[PDB]
């Protein structure tokens, strides 16, 4: 349930790694002294990765929500126990409102 | 209708997709360093510095909509997925009805303490003299 | 006066049986199901004409309580009023627990039983059951059970008085509404 939300961050954070290591290797691309040629394959590869993980996961869920698309408005709900319970509250509350006065005409009573 | 929505989404996807990689595909078409003819040096090094430009700027509003197709799906899941709601409401059934049922014993116990005392109370100011 | 039932049927794969409730329970009315689970008895009288009478007699073994129920169900009608959906004369009564011995002695043979269990929606006046069939040998006892197929059976019921128009084109509507799951179709009781 909340896993497809996780999910989804996660690949928002990928989109920004793959624009981050774009920037990268163009970078490396510019300078005289390109020597990391072994690590310009990396980025390159992380370029690569990066591009085909996103796609995958945004093409995965398509595929889920069109198995489980309807176009009905899923009319249940769950008012009645709600009300239930707020009757209940003030039920209490009144008991707690009566025990009060209860207690002050106890308590004067007692006092002279 | 709901197929037209999930496949204009796909088409937004690869066209997003395609538009990207051919981008950089070009970046790398214009990459070579090669000998000039006839086009003027200065003038093709500004303008491919002016593309340059332009196609970072496509990549940039590349990956914002690539984010607001995330935003879209995010949206639009949490309100159709009927698994994830049936969840949410039998949660809060449950919540609703065991703080119901505490209330009511604790209503309970104290009617029969009070009852208790009332029965004491009765009994012992109705055999007085006054 | 005389009733009519209108029907559609389908069946689905148990496998992919818990979507399938899901979508139900979103669709359907906010009401818990019921888990029902029925004995089914099929008694046959066999006259002079050709077609012998037929009856249906029903009892619950979950709910203690519960009257028998007997049903009987006509040949369906070949008028074009409604094509979508099979059209039967049906007539429905509870009865007390000594209907096996009258139908026995007004003349009636068993010929053939059955154990159905499954789930139960309701939506306005549409009746949605979905259930598995189980078989029944050794006739005396109904602890011996076998499943009969690898998938469960979806039905599709309205019950109403005669006339009554636009009925089978909200029913179509409804059956739209579970197309990429279930395909329900109006077929012949001939194979």
């Amino acid at each position: 349930l909340a896993n497809e939300r996780l999910r989804a961050l996660e690949d928002i954070e990928r989109e920004i790694g793959a624009i981050l290591q774009n920037a990268g290797t163009v970078i490396l691309e510019l300078s005289k002294e390109k020597t990391n040629e072994r690590l310009l394959d990396r980025q390159a590869a992380a370029f690569t990765a990066s591009v085909q993980h996103v796609e995958a996961e945004l093409s995965a869920q398509i595929r889920y929500l069109t198995q489980v698309a309807t176009g009905q408005p899923h009319e249940g709900s769950s008012y009645s126990s709600r009300k239930d319970c707020q009757m209940a509250l003030k039920r209490v509350d009144y008991a707690r409102l009566k025990l009060s006065d209860v207690a002050r005409t106890c308590e004067q009573m007692l006092e002279n | 209708s709901k197929e037209t929505l999930l496949q204009s989404y796909n088409k937004r996807l690869k066209d997003d997709i395609k538009s990207i990689m051919d981008n950089f595909t070009e970046i790398i078409k214009t990459a070579k360093i090669e000998d000039e003819t006839q086009v003027s040096r200065a003038t093709q090094g500004e303008q491919d510095n002016y593309e340059m430009h332009v196609r970072a700027a496509n990549i940039v509003r590349a990956g914002e909509s690539l984010m607001k197709l995330v935003s879209d799906l995010k949206q639009f899941l949490i309100l159709n997925d009927f698994p994830s709601v049936n969840e949410a409401i039998d949660q809060r059934n449950q919540q609703l009805r065991t703080l119901q049922e505490e209330c009511d014993r604790k209503l309970i116990t104290l009617r029969d303490e009070i009852s208790i005392d009332l029965y004491e109370l009765e009994e012992e100011y109705y055999s007085s003299s006054s | 006066i005389n009733m009519m039932e209108y029907l559609l049927q389908g069946s689905v794969l148990d496998h992919s049986l818990e979507s399938l409730i899901h979508r139900l329970r979103g669709l359907c009315d906010n009401m818990e199901p019921e888990t029902f689970l029925d004995h089914e008895m099929v008694f046959l009288l066999k006259g002079q004409q050709a077609s012998p009478f037929v009856l249906r007699a029903r009892r619950s073994m979950d709910r203690a309580g519960a009257p028998w129920h007997l049903r009987y169900l006509g040949q369906p009608e070949m008028g074009d009023k409604n094509r979508h959906a099979l059209v039967r004369n049906c007539v429905d009564i509870a009865t007390s627990e000594n209907l096996t011995d009258f139908l026995m002695e007004m003349g009636f043979r068993m010929d053939h039983e059955f154990v159905a269990k499954g789930h139960l929606f309701r939506k306005g006046i549409m009746k949605i059951m979905v259930y598995k069939i189980f078989r029944i040998l050794v006739p005396g006892n109904t602890d011996s059970t076998e499943a009969l197929s690898l998938s469960y059976l979806v039905e599709l019921s309205v019950v109403a008085p005669a006339g009554q128009d636009m009925v089978s084109d909200d029913m179509k509507n409804f059956a739209e509404q579970l197309k990429p799951l279930v395909h329900l179709e109006k077929i012949d009781p001939k194979r």
